[PDB]
């Protein structure tokens, strides 16, 4: 539940898929939002 | 939430103990 302000450090990091341990999303909304974001990053 | 665990693994494989064998072959399919 430490996704208070450090969402940028996961968000722009998973654009590149750097295999870096950043944060494990414990919320379903965050996981669906990452499934949108990284799938947009793949075609980007 | 073992079904939810399988869903949250399977939707994260293509997007980034024989069930693990099916998962690694499906990761090959994903790549």
């Amino acid at each position: 539940s430490f996704t208070i302000g450090k969402a940028i450090w996961l968000l722009w990091g998973l654009v590149f898929n750097n295999s870096v341990p950043v944060q494990n999303p414990k919320g379903t909304t965050s996981k669906i939002m990452v499934s949108v974001w990284a799938f947009f990053a793949v075609i980007f | 939430l073992t079904l939810s665990s399988a869903m949250w693994f399977s939707w994260g494989v293509l997007l980034n103990f024989s069930a693990r064998i099916l998962g690694m072959v499906w990761a090959g399919f994903a790549m």
